[PDB]
RNA sequence: UGUAAUCCCCUUGGCGGUU
């Protein structure tokens, strides 16, 4: 709905098979943990890197 | 499907007691009754046998596929 | 196990093995011969048991 | 050609002793086995 | 300085009272007691023929459950520790089941009586499954109808709770202190009263309730704790005590060993 | 936020623990008065095209035994479908490619036992299996429950 | 050269990939393969 | 055994026994829709039978 | 006898309530899948409108 | 799919440590220890041990996630004592004190019995 | 020295999940 809803985050590696969020950034996603889903992509340039730690973190 | 080995909640062994609180229950003991002359105190082991369901009987019941 | 072989018939002939008399003291009786009865199908071992050869 | 490749195997050290397994990946002296007993996968050395 | 004073007594549970230890000791020794005392458990079931109507690997979690005497397993060793190829008699025991039905009427029960020990430690009073009685006959494993029959051989290997709940000695550790609330480590909810509104601990005979003109106490610590052990058979009562308090001495002296070598 | 914590310990001792089975289809069809398909094992010389898989785990009649236990992307059907043969027997000592495989894989991202297979023949006349996979599902960090 | 059981009747028999699906004494269309000869290993846990 | 033998041998206990669990429900089946097609023709002396021939039949544990 | 057979077992099969050249402009979803999921939903299924 | 193995609670393995000390500069005399392969068990006891002693000034730690099995625990004592010897006087007060509990334990059992 | 394999529809329809 707004800009909020795509942020880059910093990957942590894991064990189980969900992604995992602070609980402080589910407002503005607007989401909970009841089932929701979330879609994460990967930038593959140093460029795009940049620009996703620059701008949108 | 089958009277589960341990309680759940605590690990207490409660599959041996399925065909003595049947025997109770037959001899017309209420199930608070047959439950108490088996020792289970904690109510955590108590649903286990209250409220199982023997479906096994009913699995039984068709014809082996094998002979 | 093997009633219903082809060659059991020649095999039991002239066989000597423990009978119930019935009428119990065991007894040997000799096999003249064997002959199978339609219709007269019984429990041999268990219920599933059924035989029709018969021992004269 | 990796004559071990697809053939039921059976692990003697370490913390799978004992469990059977089919062999998939035989690059060398490191093998994949996937396990009967859970459903995963897992590399092994040749001596094992 | 710690003394302890013992309530009720039985081969399968010991009502017993700690003083003059922290609550951490307390709290670590029923922790241990739970979750790190070593016990003998089926851990591999090899299934030669399975023709019930249960699954293969439902008759192989119903069997990793049964208890199994597991008094001499300090002498057993651990699985990954033998160097032995495959498994010895030395960290492994193999017991087996053989159950059939016959006749074409009735069903047949297949009770953990049923499984026979084969192989195991020499002289080590180990691997028999748990009975009440000589004419227990125990955990119903499966039942069977004509022409079923359930043909398999399993092997117990030892472990800790931590890695699967099966290698647990204890079924539930009732643990206490404080019951007239002295210390005030609990405020109690209440609609009218919180006196009469909540009932009374078991061992509220045990201490004496405050005086009506008493003032708190700010100086005091918890000193008294009363512990129920409950063991599923495989170990006494006095064997898991004892165990978890030699555990709990082994985890703290590989910790000082661990400090001293550091250096 | 509507998460919930579990007991490992009553997970280990079957709490919710559930039963998953999977069941699937082939059969051979016809294409023509002497065009069938064929339930086989595929051998890497008669045939071209085959999948990236192992067809080690089928019998001889093309079709997994059930106790076998199979993952992903493995052969649990073995069909070939006829294909007109090339100029290849040129010189090739009867290793030239008269058929197609169109063999069944299992699904890649599941696993289990084979629990059953089912042999038998359809409306038409013509070959037709069942084969059922079955495994245990059991809880662990994201599965979904509710009173 | 490999064995097959009955649907109906539980009867066990081979085929040689060229026999009728059927079984040879009652007649059943269903079949069922038979359980293979390996060796099956469970966890128990 | 060969093959042959077998085979009489499978014919041999068939040709004995009256009865196989199964097929006995087929055959129950078809007398119902047997008596049901009787009654649909006011056959009164058909379903007799066909009813004599069921009570002998059934009558299962 | 193909005509009615088929036209009865098309329109059972996949829920187009008509001919099936008149496949468009047909009531569809008419026919389903069971749901045997769990008997609590088998029951509901066949009670719904 | 993802589960880790459950041995790995409590199996160490070889290159890993199963005790890594370091020294904390912001304070004097304080070192920071990191058990591995350990839980609330061993750090509730040796803490519980060590808030008593007169030279420890700070003692803390903490489990930074349930998923792994290590805890950190911060010590701090006087001038006068090194906090190594600290935490060895700790393990063997609480061994000294298992010891004589089991004695007591073994002697009311035999009483009772 | 016998040397191992790389590929997948489409259109409709229904039923669901997260808002
Ligand atoms: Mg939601
Ligand atoms: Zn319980
Ligand atoms: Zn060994
Ligand atoms: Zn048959």
């Amino acid at each position: 709905l707004h800009k909020m809803s795509m942020m880059a985050h910093r990957v942590k590696v894991m064990p189980y098979s969900t992604f995992r969020l602070n609980l402080s950034v589910t407002s503005p996603y607007n989401a909970d943990f009841d089932g929701d889903e979330m879609n994460l992509h990967v930038p593959q340039s140093e460029e795009t890197r940049a620009e996703l730690s620059q701008l949108c973190a | 499907m089958i009277i589960p080995v341990r309680c759940f909640s605590c690990g207490k062994v409660v599959g041996d007691k399925w065909d003595a609180y049947l025997r109770l229950l037959e001899e017309g003991k209420q199930e608070g009754d047959a439950l108490d002359e088996l020792k289970l105190k904690r109510y955590c082991c108590r649903r286990m046998v209250l409220t199982h369901v023997d479906l096994i009987e009913k699995f039984l019941r068709y014809n082996p596929l094998e002979k | 196990k093997y009633w219903y072989y082809p060659e059991f018939d020649d095999v039991v002939k002239g066989m000597y093995l423990r009978l119930n008399t019935g009428s119990s003291p065991y007894k040997v009786v000799e096999v003249l011969g064997s002959q199978r009865i339609k219709g007269s199908a019984y429990g041999l071992n268990s219920k599933e048991n059924n035989c029709d050869m018969y021992l004269k | 050609r990796d004559p071990t490749l697809n053939k039921t195997v059976k692990i003697r050290q370490g913390g799978y002793k004992g469990k059977i397994g089919i062999v998939k990946e035989a690059n060398g002296d490191r093998f994949r086995v996937e396990l009967h007993n859970p459903n995963k996968t897992i590399p092994i050395p040749c001596s094992f | 300085e710690p003394k302890v004073n013992i309530i009720n007594a039985q081969d399968d549970e010991v009502e017993l009272m700690l003083s003059d230890v922290n609550l951490s000791l307390a709290n670590s020794l029923r922790r241990t007691m739970l979750a790190e005392v070593p016990t003998l458990a089926i851990d591999l079931v090899e299934i030669k023929m399975n023709t019930s109507v249960l699954a293969d690997e439902f008759i192989s979690h119903r069997l990793g459950l049964i208890p199994l005497v597991s008094e001499d397993v300090e002498e057993m060793k651990y699985s990954r520790d033998c160097t032995c190829e495959d498994y010895c008699d030395e960290c492994s025991v193999v017991l087996e089941l053989s159950a059939r039905h016959e006749g074409e009427e009735g069903t047949t029960d297949v009770y953990s009586s049923s499984l026979i020990k084969v192989s195991g430690p020499g002289n080590l009073n180990v691997g028999e499954p748990v009975r009440r009685d000589d004419y227990d006959q125990g955990i119903l494993l499966c039942k069977l109808r004509n022409h079923q029959e359930l043909n398999i051989r399993c092997i117990a290997k030892k472990g800790i709770a931590k890695e699967h709940a099966k290698w647990s000695p204890c079924s539930a550790i009732a643990f206490e202190y404080d019951p007239h609330n002295k210390l005030k480590h609990t405020d109690f909810w209440f609609e009218v009263d919180a006196k009469k509104e909540w009932p009374d601990s078991k061992y509220a005979t045990w201490e004496e309730p405050p005086k009506p003109g008493e003032v708190f106490d700010y100086k005091a610590k918890p000193n008294r704790f009363y512990m129920t052990v409950e063991t599923t058979g495989s170990l006494k009562a006095n064997q898991v005590f004892s165990r978890g308090i030699k555990t709990l001495q082994e985890k703290l002296a590989n910790v000082l060993f661990e400090l001293e070598n550091s250096r | 936020e509507d998460s919930m914590i579990m007991n490992q310990s009553s997970i280990d001792r079957g709490l919710f623990r559930s039963l998953f089975f999977r069941s699937y289809m082939d059969q051979e069809k016809r294409f023509g008065i002497s065009i069938v398909e064929e339930f086989e094992k595929p051998t890497r010389a008669t045939t071209l095209r085959l999948k990236h898989g192992t067809y080690e785990k089928l019998d001889e009649d093309g079709l997994i035994a059930p106790g076998v236990r199979v993952s992903g992307d493995d052969i649990i059907i073995g069909k070939t479908t006829p294909i007109p043969p090339d100029t290849e027997e040129l010189g090739q000592r009867t290793k030239y490619h008269t058929k197609r495989d169109a063999s069944t894989p299992l699904r890649s991202t599941e696993n289990g036992i084979v629990d059953q297979v089912l042999l038998t023949t359809n409306q038409e006349g013509l070959k037709f299996v069942k084969v059922r996979m079955r495994t245990t599902k059991v809880p662990q960090i994201g599965d979904k429950f509710a009173s | 050269g490999v064995k097959y059981t009955c649907g109906a009747c539980a009867h066990n028999f081979s085929l040689n990939k060229s026999d009728p699906v059927r079984c040879k004494e009652c007649g059943h269309r269903v079949i069922y393969k038979a359980r293979t000869k390996r060796m099956i290993q469970f966890d128990a846990r | 055994l060969s093959n042959d033998e077998v085979n009489s041998i499978v014919k041999m206990k068939q040709s004995l026994s009256s009865n196989t669990g199964f097929n006995t429900v087929l055959k129950k089946a078809q007398l119902q829709e047997e008596l049901e097609e009787a009654r649909d023709a006011h056959d009164h002396e058909r379903v007799a039978r066909i009813e004599a021939e069921l009570k002998s039949i059934g009558a299962e544990s | 006898s193909t005509t009615i057979t088929s036209g009865l077992k098309y329109s059972l099969a996949t829920g187009n309530w008509g001919e099936q050249k008149k496949a468009m402009s047909s009531r569809a979803g008419v026919s389903q899948v069971l749901n045997r999921y769990t008997y609590s939903s088998t029951l509901s299924h066949l009670r719904r409108t | 799919m993802n589960a880790p193995d459950r041995f790995e609670l409590f199996i160490l393995p070889d290159d890993v440590p199963k005790l890594k000390i370091t020294p904390d500069s912001r304070v004097p005399n304080c070192i920071i220890i990191k058990f591995e392969r350990e839980d609330h068990t061993l750090a509730n006891l040796l803490r519980e041990e060590l808030a008593l002693y007169p030279d420890v000034t700070f003692v803390a730690y903490k489990v930074e996630h349930p998923l792994f099995a290590n805890f950190v625990m911060r010590l701090q004592t006087e001038e006068g004592t090194r906090p190594k010897q600290a935490l060895e006087r700790a393990c063997a007060s609480i061994i000294n004190k298992l010891k004589t509990l089991d004695h007591k334990f073994n002697e009311e059992w035999n009483i009772k019995n």
